[PDB]
C-alpha cells in the first residue's frame, strides 16, 4: 500500500551536467535535475523516462512503448493450414515466395548479379478464389514476425489518429528487423484523391498520402516486406500502383477443369463415402465455379443424407447438390475487373 | 449531471460517465431507493 | 483605382478570405455590409475558361 | 532566466548517418532540371552581388511537380547529399496534431530554428495534405488546417531577403492547390518534371545497366526505339525483373531472352486499337 | 417531408428514431406527414450513387412501423399530389 | 487487524483506466547503503504502465492488489485516486447502443401460425437448430454445417414473420438489428458497432443475429472520380470480414433478409458468407384459404 | 505578357556567362526560346 | 479608471482573484489587414502603360 506511481515523460535535451529539459506526454514542458547514479551517458535526446511526481527529478529510463493496438495485431492467428490445403495454383505460390522468403535467407545471390529485391506485391482476383487462404498459409509456415491488419479498423474519429497509428506500426517493424506487414481489404483506404470531396473525407486522403510517404519517402526500408490483397483493383490511386511501391501484381483466376479436380479432391476427403465416386462428371458440370463453391457442394451432399438417416454418402447426392448450387449462382455479376 | 453505464451484482457498485472527466466507480446515497436506477439514464451526482 | 483613390478590392469566391467576411456566408451580398465602411470602392472580377 | 535556443520537430539531419548518398551520376538525362535547381538554390548563396547589380530579383520559393514516377524525390536526396549548408526535411502531414495549438507552434519553431541556425534549406514533401482549395467551416478539423495554412503563409512572407533561408516544396497533383500559396513573392519558381521521350531513355538504360554483368551480346537499341511512353520508374523495374529471372534458373549472367520476357511482363498493353474507325 | 433532409450523413434516420420515441413516451396520438413524395419514391440505384441518403431515411421510416414488436398505440396520416411514385413497400397494407 | 486495515483503505470512489504495457525489470549494476531506494534496484518482477481516463500516463513500480498473471494489454482496471495503485479488474465494456439490441421479453407465437411455407420453414430449421442440438450427427459424417442464410422475396410475404417465430421457439441468445442503424455520422463510428456486436455475441455459447433490411448497406460499389459515399462502403468492408476472414469463428449464426437482390454487391453473396439463399413465393391459390 | 517574360529571361542568360551587362544576342536568344516554348500548347 | 478610455477590442491586464481591471495594453486586431494581405493586389499607376 505504501507506494506511488511516477509520471511518464520524454527527454528533449541535456542542458548542463544537472539540467535537463523534458516534455511530459500530456502538456507542459519542464526543466528538471537528474539523479546521481543513472549513467547520464544514456539520456540521449529522445529516450522515454519516468519522473518522480513530488519534485520532478529523473528517476529511471525505459524502453520504447508498444501501443496495445500494435501488440494485438502482432500475434493473433489460427496459423495452421499447410500448403497441402491449397490446390490448383502452385505456380502463383512459387512466384510469391520468390520475393517474400528467398531474399531473407540467401542474400548473397542477388549481390552477385547486381540488383535489389522487390519490396512488395499485391494479389487480385474475383471473389472467393482464396486470396486470404494463401496469406494464412504463409503465416503458418515461415518464421519471421507477421503483422496482420484489416485496413478498416485503423480509422478513428479524432483528428490525427490514423496517421499516428501508421507511423507507429512502421516503427515497430523497423525495430524487429525481419518483418512482414500484411494489409487486407486495401481498397477501403486506397481509393482515389477526390477532385471535390467533402470534409468528412479528407482525413482519409491525409492518411493515404502519409502511408505512401513512409513506404517510399526520403528514407529507405531494409528487410521489411509488405503484401496487399484486394477484391477489385480498378479504383486504386495511380500513385500507389507505381512500380516503386508495389512491384509485382499476381492474378488469381477461376479454376481450370484440372484445377477443379484438384480442389474437389480435398474437401471430399474426410466424408464417409462409398468407393464408387467418379469425380470426372462433377468436374464436367462445374463450369465457372469458384473454389469456395466446391466446399458448398461437399456440404449439401451431406445435408441430403442427414435426413433419410443414411450415415454414408453415395454418388447420387453429389449430382443433386451440383445441380442445386448450379442454378443459385444466377444472380451474381460475373465481372472480372482489372488493375490499371 | 452524468450518464450511467452499468451496474454489477450482489453489492451495488456503479459506473458513472461524466462529460469531460473520467469514468468512476461509485455507490448510492441513503435517501434514494436502489430499485429506480435502471441502467443507462441521466443521473445527478455530488461534487466531492 | 489608384488615380481616383478608391479601395480596389477583388473577389473570387474562395474560402480562406470567406471567414473574414462572415462566419459561414450563406448568402452573397454580406460584402456590402463590409464595403460601406470604406465606401469609395471598386469591385473587380475576372473569368478564365 | 532565459534559455539558449531550443526547439523540436525534425532536428537537423545530423549529417553523419543521415546522408542518403546518391551521387549526381545516378541521376541520368535530367540536366535541365539539375542546372536550374542548382542556380535556384546553391548559386544565390554566393553570387548575390551580381543579382543586386543586374537587378534580377532573386527568387525565394520553388515548387516542383509532375506525374508520379519521375524522380522528384531523387533530386531532394541528391541535394541533401551534396549540400554544405544545413538541411531539414519534414513530411507534409505531420503538422496536424490532436492537441489544440500544436500545429501552429510546430510550424513557427521550425522556421525559427531554420532562421537562427544557418543558411539552411527546408524541404516539405507532398504538400497536398495541407494546402487545398475548398474548406468547410463547421467541422473543426478544417479550422485547425486553416490556422496552419494561414500562419505558414504569414511567416514565409515575413522574411527580409537577408537571412538566406530557402524552401523546397514538392507535390503530386498540382490541380488542387490554393493559388494564394503560389502568389508572386512566395513561391517564385515552378519546375515541371515530364516523362522521358527518346533522349533520356537511352541514358537511363546505359546508367542503370552498368551494374549487371549483362552478358556481352545483348542489344539495347531494340528497346529504346519502341514506342510506349513508359515512365522513368519502369526502366528500373525492367532491369530488376530481368535480373531476377536470370537468378531463378541458377545462371549468373543475364541473356537477351531475359530482357524480352521482362519487357513483356512490365508493359502489359493489350491492343486498345479498335480498327474499323480508322 | 422537406424538414427531413439534413446536412450530414445519418442525421435523418436519427430524427425519425427520436420522433417515434417521443411519440411512444406519451400515451397515444397522431402523426401527420405532408408532401411525402419528397422523401421516398423508389430504389433505382445505377452508376454513381443517387438519392442514397434519402433512401436510407425512407427505409428507417418504413422499418419503424413493421417487424419486431411494433409501435402499438400510434396512428399515422399522410397526403400527396402525385402518388404514382410512392414505393411498393411503403404502400403495402399493414402500413397504409 | 491486518485484513481490516486493508479493507478500510478500499474506499470505493475509484478512478478507472486502461493498462498500456507490462514490463520486465532488472536491478541496476551497482548498489549503495545509507541512501538506497527500494524501487530502483531491488525490484525483480513485473511492472506496468497505465493510461488514466483524464489522459495521464503513469508508470507503476508495484502492481498492487492483483496478480500480474491475469492482466494483458487493453484490460480495464479500477484504480485508487491518490496513489494510482491498482485495486480491481472490472468486467469488460460494451457500447450502450449494443446492449439495447438484445431481446429479453420473448415474442410469442407458434410454427402453426404460418400458412403456406412448409418447405422454407424446414430449410431454415435444418440449417439453424440442428447444428446447435445435434453436433454429433454432423461430426460422424465428417462435414461442416452450413454457415448463415439469406431470405428474400416480394414484400407482402412472411420474411420477418418467420424470424419472429424462430426467436420465439429457440433458446439461444438472440440479437435484433436493422440495416440503417449501422450508419453513423462521425467517421469510423460504425465499424466500432459492428465489431462490438459480434464481440458480444461470441461471449455467449449459442447465438443468432438478424440483419434486417440489409440493402441499406450492401449497395454495390462503384468507380467515382468526382464525389461519392465512400463511408458506408467502408463499413460494409468491415462486415464482410467479420463474417468470413482471418480467424474464422463458429459460434455465431447469421440470418439476413431483403426484398431486393439485384442491387447487392457480389462479394456479399459469395458462397462462404451467405450460405443458403432461400426465396419466398407469392402465395398460391390454396394458401390464401389458410391465411384467412 | 510575353515581353515582360523575355526581359526577365534575358538577364539569366547574362548570369550564366558571368557578365555584367546584357548584349543584344542575349535578347534574340531569349526571343527564340520564348517562341519555342509557346509553340507547344 | 474612466469608462470612456475602455474602448472595444482592447487588450487589458486583469488581477488574479477579484478579476478587476488594472491597466491597458496597446495591441489590437483587425480583419481587413488579414484579407488584403492574403490577396496581394499589385498597386501601380499610369506610368507603365504602352499603347
Ligand atoms: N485452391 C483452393 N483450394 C482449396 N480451398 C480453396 C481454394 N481456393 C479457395 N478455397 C476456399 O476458399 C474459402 C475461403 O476463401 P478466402 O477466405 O481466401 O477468400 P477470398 O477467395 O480471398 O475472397 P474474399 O475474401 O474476397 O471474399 C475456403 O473455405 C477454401 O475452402
Ligand atoms: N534519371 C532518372 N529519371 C527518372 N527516374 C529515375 C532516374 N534514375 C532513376 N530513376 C528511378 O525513378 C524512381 C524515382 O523515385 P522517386 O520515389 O523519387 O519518384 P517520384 O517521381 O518522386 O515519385 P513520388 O512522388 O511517388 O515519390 C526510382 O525508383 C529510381 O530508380
Ligand atoms: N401465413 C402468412 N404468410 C405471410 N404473411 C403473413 C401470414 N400470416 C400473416 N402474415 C402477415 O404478413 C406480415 C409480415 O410482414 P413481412 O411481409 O414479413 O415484412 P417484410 O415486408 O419485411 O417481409 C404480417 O402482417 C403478418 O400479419
Ligand atoms: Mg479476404
Ligand atoms: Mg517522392
Ligand atoms: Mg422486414
Amino acid at each position: 500500500l505504501q507506494s506511488v506511481g511516477q509520471i511518464v515523460g520524454e527527454v528533449l535535451k541535456q542542458l548542463t551536467e544537472e539540467k535537463f529539459i523534458v516534455k511530459a506526454t500530456n502538456g507542459p514542458r519542464y526543466v528538471v535535475g537528474c539523479r546521481r547514479q543513472l549513467d547520464k551517458s544514456k539520456l540521449k535526446p529522445g529516450t522515454r523516462v519516468a519522473l518522480d511526481m513530488t519534485t520532478l527529478t529523473i528517476m529511471r529510463y525505459l524502453p520504447r512503448e508498444v501501443d496495445p493496438l500494435v501488440y494485438n495485431m502482432s500475434h493473433e492467428d489460427p496459423g495452421n493450414v499447410s500448403y497441402s490445403e491449397i490446390g490448383g495454383l502452385s505456380e502463383q505460390i512459387r512466384e510469391l515466395r520468390e520475393v517474400i522468403e528467398l531474399p531473407l535467407t540467401n542474400p548473397e545471390l542477388f549481390q552477385r548479379v547486381g540488383i535489389i529485391p522487390p519490396k512488395g506485391c499485391l494479389l487480385y482476383g474475383p471473389p472467393g478464389t482464396g486470396k486470404t487462404l494463401l496469406a494464412r498459409a504463409v503465416a503458418s509456415q515461415l518464421d519471421c514476425n507477421f503483422l496482420k491488419v484489416v485496413s478498416s479498423s485503423i480509422v478513428d474519429k479524432y483528428i490525427g489518429e490514423s496517421a499516428r497509428l501508421i507511423r507507429e506500426m512502421f516503427n515497430y517493424a523497423r525495430d524487429h528487423q525481419p518483418c512482414i506487414i500484411f494489409m487486407d481489404e486495401i481498397d477501403a483506404i486506397g481509393g482515389r484523391r477526390f477532385s471535390e470531396g467533402t470534409s468528412a473525407d479528407r482525413e482519409i486522403q491525409r492518411t493515404l498520402m502519409e502511408l505512401l510517404n513512409q513506404m517510399d519517402g526520403f528514407d529507405t526500408l531494409h528487410r521489411v516486406k509488405m503484401i496487399m490483397a484486394t477484391n477489385r483493383p480498378d479504383t486504386l490511386d495511380p500513385a500507389l500502383l507505381r512500380p516503386g511501391r508495389l512491384d509485382r501484381k499476381i492474378h488469381i483466376d477461376l479454376p481450370n477443369e484440372q484445377a477443379r479436380l484438384d480442389i474437389l479432391k480435398i474437401h471430399a476427403g474426410p466424408i464417409t463415402k462409398h468407393g464408387e465416386i467418379d469425380y470426372e462428371a462433377i468436374v464436367k458440370l462445374s463450369d465457372g465455379f469458384n473454389g469456395a463453391d466446391l466446399r458448398n457442394v461437399c456440404t449439401e451432399a451431406g445435408m441430403f443424407a442427414i435426413r433419410a438417416d443414411h450415415d454414408f454418402v453415395v454418388q447420387e447426392d453429389f449430382m443433386k447438390a451440383v445441380r442445386k448450387v448450379a442454378d443459385s449462382k444466377k444472380l451474381e455479376s460475373k465481372l472480372d475487373y482489372k488493375p490499371v | 449531471c452524468t450518464k450511467i453505464i452499468n451496474a454489477d451484482s450482489e453489492d451495488p457498485k456503479y459506473i458513472i460517465n461524466v462529460k469531460q472527466f473520467a469514468k468512476f466507480v461509485v455507490d448510492l446515497s441513503d435517501q434514494v431507493a436502489p430499485t429506480d436506477i435502471e441502467e443507462g439514464m441521466r443521473v445527478g451526482v455530488d461534487r466531492n | 483605382a489608384h488615380h481616383t483613390d478608391c479601395t480596389f478590392i477583388r473577389v473570387s469566391g474562395s474560402e480562406l478570405v470567406q471567414k473574414f467576411i462572415g462566419e459561414g456566408a450563406r448568402m452573397v451580398r454580406e460584402l456590402f455590409v463590409m464595403a460601406r465602411e470604406h465606401a469609395p470602392s471598386i469591385i473587380f472580377m475576372d473569368e478564365i475558361d | 532566466d532565459v534559455l539558449p535556443p531550443e526547439a523540436d520537430s525534425s532536428i537537423m539531419m545530423l549529417t553523419s548517418d543521415q546522408k542518403p548518398d546518391v551521387m549526381y551520376a545516378d541521376i541520368g538525362g535530367m540536366d535541365i532540371q539539375k542546372q536550374e535547381v542548382r542556380e535556384a538554390v546553391e548559386l544565390p548563396l554566393t553570387h548575390f552581388e551580381l543579382y543586386k547589380q543586374i537587378g534580377i530579383d532573386p527568387p525565394r520559393g520553388v515548387l516542383m511537380y509532375g506525374p508520379p514516377g519521375c524522380g522528384k524525390t531523387m533530386l531532394a536526396k541528391a541535394v541533401a547529399h551534396h549540400t554544405t549548408a544545413a538541411f531539414i526535411r519534414v513530411v507534409g502531414s505531420e503538422f496536424v496534431q490532436k492537441y489544440l495549438g500544436e500545429g501552429p507552434r510546430m510550424v513557427r519553431d521550425v522556421f525559427r530554428l531554420a532562421k537562427e541556425n544557418a543558411p539552411a534549406i527546408i524541404f516539405i514533401d507532398e504538400i497536398d495534405a495541407i494546402a487545398t482549395k475548398r474548406f468547410d467551416a463547421q467541422t473543426g478539423a478544417d479550422r485547425e488546417v486553416q490556422r496552419i495554412l494561414l500562419e505558414l503563409l504569414n511567416q514565409m512572407d515575413g522574411f527580409d531577403q537577408n537571412v538566406n533561408v530557402k524552401v523546397i516544396m514538392a507535390t503530386n497533383r498540382a490541380d488542387t492547390l490554393d493559388p494564394a500559396l503560389l502568389r508572386p513573392g512566395r513561391l517564385d519558381r515552378k519546375i515541371e518534371f515530364p516523362l522521358p521521350d527518346r533522349r533520356q531513355k537511352r541514358l537511363i538504360f546505359s546508367t542503370i545497366t552498368s551494374k549487371m554483368n549483362l552478358s556481352e551480346e545483348v542489344d539495347l537499341e531494340d528497346y529504346v526505339a519502341r514506342p510506349d511512353k513508359i515512365s522513368g520508374a519502369d526502366i528500373n523495374s525492367i532491369c530488376q525483373e530481368s535480373g531476377m529471372l536470370a537468378v531463378r534458373e541458377n545462371r549468373y549472367i543475364v541473356l537477351a531472352k531475359d530482357f524480352e520476357k521482362a519487357y513483356k511482363t512490365v508493359i502489359k498493353k493489350d491492343e486498345q486499337e479498335h480498327e474499323f474507325y480508322k | 417531408g422537406s424538414e427531413l433532409v439534413q446536412k450530414y450523413v445519418g442525421e435523418g434516420a436519427r430524427m425519425v428514431r427520436e420522433l417515434f420515441e417521443m411519440a411512444r413516451t406519451k400515451k397515444a396520438c397522431l402523426i401527420f406527414f405532408d408532401e411525402i413524395d419528397a422523401i421516398g419514391g423508389a430504389r433505382f440505384d445505377d452508376g454513381a450513387g443517387g438519392d442514397n441518403e434519402v433512401q436510407r431515411t425512407m427505409l428507417e421510416l418504413i422499418n419503424q412501423l413493421d417487424g419486431f414488436d411494433p409501435r402499438g398505440n400510434i396512428k399515422v396520416l399522410m397526403a400527396t399530389n402525385r402518388p404514382d411514385t410512392l414505393d411498393p413497400a411503403l404502400m403495402r397494407p399493414g402500413r397504409l | 487487524e491486518n485484513s481490516e486495515k486493508i479493507k478500510v483503505n478500499k474506499t470505493l470512489p475509484y478512478l478507472v483506466s486502461n493498462v498500456i504495457e507490462l514490463l520486465d525489470v532488472d536491478p541496476n549494476d551497482q548498489e549503495e547503503d545509507g541512501a538506497n531506494i527500494d524501487l530502483d534496484s531491488q525490484r525483480k518482477g513485473k511492472c506496468a504502465v497505465i493510461k488514466t481516463s483524464t489522459r495521464q500516463t503513469y508508470f507503476l513500480p508495484v502492481i498492487g492488489l492483483v496478480d500480474a498473471e491475469k492482466l494483458k494489454p487493453g484490460d480495464l482496471v479500477g484504480v485508487n485516486k491518490d496513489s494510482y495503485l491498482i485495486l480491481e479488474t472490472l468486467p469488460t465494456e460494451y457500447d450502450s447502443r449494443v446492449k439495447a439490441m438484445e431481446v429479453d421479453e420473448r415474442p410469442t407465437e407458434q410454427y402453426s401460425d404460418i400458412g403456406g411455407l412448409d418447405k422454407q420453414i424446414q430449410e431454415l430449421v435444418e440449417a439453424i437448430v440442428l447444428p446447435m442440438n445435434h453436433k454429433e450427427k454432423f461430426e460422424n459424417l465428417g462435414i461442416q454445417p452450413p454457415k448463415g442464410v439469406l431470405m428474400y422475396g416480394p414484400p407482402g410475404t412472411g420474411k420477418t414473420l418467420l424470424a419472429r417465430a424462430c426467436a420465439a421457439q429457440t433458446k439461444a441468445t438472440f440479437l435484433k438489428l436493422a440495416g440503417p442503424q449501422l450508419v453513423q455520422m462521425f467517421i469510423g463510428d460504425g465499424a466500432k458497432l459492428v465489431r462490438d456486436a459480434f464481440a458480444l455475441a461470441k461471449e455467449k455459447a449459442p447465438s443468432i443475429i438478424f440483419i434486417d433490411e440489409l440493402d441499406a448497406i450492401g449497395t454495390k460499389r462503384f468507380d467515382s472520380e468526382k464525389a461519392g459515399d465512400r463511408e458506408v462502403q467502408r463499413t460494409m468492408l468491415e462486415l464482410l470480414n467479420q463474417l468470413d476472414g482471418f480467424q474464422p469463428n463458429t459460434q455465431v449464426k447469421v440470418i439476413a433478409a431483403t426484398n431486393r437482390v439485384d442491387i447487392l454487391d457480389p462479394a456479399l453473396l459469395r458462397s462462404g458468407r451467405l450460405d443458403r439463399k432461400i426465396e419466398f413465393p407469392m402465395p398460391n391459390e390454396e394458401a390464401r384459404a389458410r391465411i384467412m | 505578357a510575353e515581353v515582360k517574360g523575355v526581359c526577365t529571361e534575358a538577364g539569366m542568360y547574362a548570369l550564366r556567362e558571368r557578365r555584367v551587362h546584357v548584349t543584344q544576342e542575349d535578347f534574340e536568344m531569349a526571343v527564340a526560346k520564348v517562341m519555342q516554348k509557346d509553340s507547344e500548347k | 479608471i474612466d469608462i470612456n478610455d475602455v474602448t472595444p477590442n482592447c487588450r487589458v491586464a486583469l488581477r488574479n482573484d477579484s478579476y478587476t481591471l488594472h491597466k491597458i495594453l496597446p495591441n489590437k486586431v483587425d480583419p481587413l489587414v488579414s484579407l488584403m494581405m492574403v490577396e496581394k493586389v499589385p498597386d501601380s499607376t499610369y506610368e507603365m502603360i504602352g499603347g
